[PDB]
DNA sequence: ATCGAGCTCGGTGATTGGCTCAGAA
DNA sequence: TTCTGAGCCAATCACCGAGCTCGAT
């Protein structure tokens, strides 16, 4: 990962600093490596309880 | 009409510890730069998806676009 | 530090996403997921040069101008009235 | 004076998963 | 062709925005 100008002239130096930035969150604080299945225990809860009417969704009236 | 959740804009912002105090209008601003942004790479990605004739658009449309545009260079480590 | 802390949501993405295409379409889970990285990196990577510019100038707010400017000088000149105007529809 | 960080509070849309067949492969 | 994975519904509740107080420029 590098490169001179090979890129934007115009954007080099920031994606440089950018690259040092988040070379920091990675050493030292918490960039999450992997996506969650859900993000909230309530919100998965109640999409487990909810009712489905046919074809999987969720219902609605007749 | 559009809309995105300016608090949230700014929690991003404010990952880096250097910018430390930030205006009303700052976020404002960022709300629609963002809608232009995600507005015009989709719209790019998408040829590339109908040019091979799908009609999924799919992450490896978007690095096709990233690739093929200099002013999205800044993406580069972004998506391998 | 949470996924909600720092993306937009990511049916907000899709919708705009979505926006920019035939109706008819379809979108991928991964790609919405991407684009959602992407707009984040897009949102900090304006900030920085602002941020420079911001503190090179000896002020401790980031304003209106700093972000227009940063865009001028990142290529994204394009931008920059659509901003603006639309910057005049809003405030007072 | 103005203009922002940081609380609190209450109103509300993003989040959410199972079945089906577009459509990627 | 085979078979993986996106869209579809709408009810709860975390989070956003509109009010605040306070301390800075």
């Amino acid at each position: 990962m590098e490169e001179p100008l090979y890129v934007n002239a115009k954007q080099y130096h920031r994606i440089l600093k950018r690259r040092q930035a988040r070379a920091k969150l990675e050493a030292e604080g918490k960039i999450p490596k992997e996506r969650r299945k859900y993000l909230h225990e309530s919100r998965h809860r109640h999409a487990m309880a909810r009712k489905r009417g046919e074809g999987g969704r969720f219902f609605s009236p007749k | 009409v559009q809309e995105l959740p300016l608090a949230r804009i700014k929690k991003i912002m404010k990952l880096d510890e250097d910018v430390k105090m930030i205006s009303a209008e700052a976020p404002v601003l960022f709300a629609k730069a963002a809608q232009i942004f995600i507005t015009e790479l989709t719209l790019r990605a998408w040829i590339h998806t109908e040019d091979n004739k799908r009609r999924t658009l799919q992450r490896n449309d978007i690095a096709m676009a990233i690739t093929k545009f200099d002013q999205f260079d800044f993406l580069i480590d972004i998506v391998p | 530090f949470r996924e909600q802390d720092i993306y937009l949501p990511i049916a907000n993405v899709a919708r705009i996403m979505k926006n920019a295409i035939p109706q008819t379409g379809k979108i991928a889970k991964d790609a919405k997921e991407c684009v959602q990285e992407c707009v984040s990196e897009f949102i900090s990577f304006i900030t920085s040069e602002a941020s420079e510019r911001c503190h090179q100038e000896k002020r401790k707010t980031i304003n209106g101008e700093d972000i227009l400017f940063a865009m001028s000088t990142l290529g994204f000149d394009s931008y920059v009235e659509p901003l603006k105007l639309y910057l005049q529809k809003f405030r007072e």
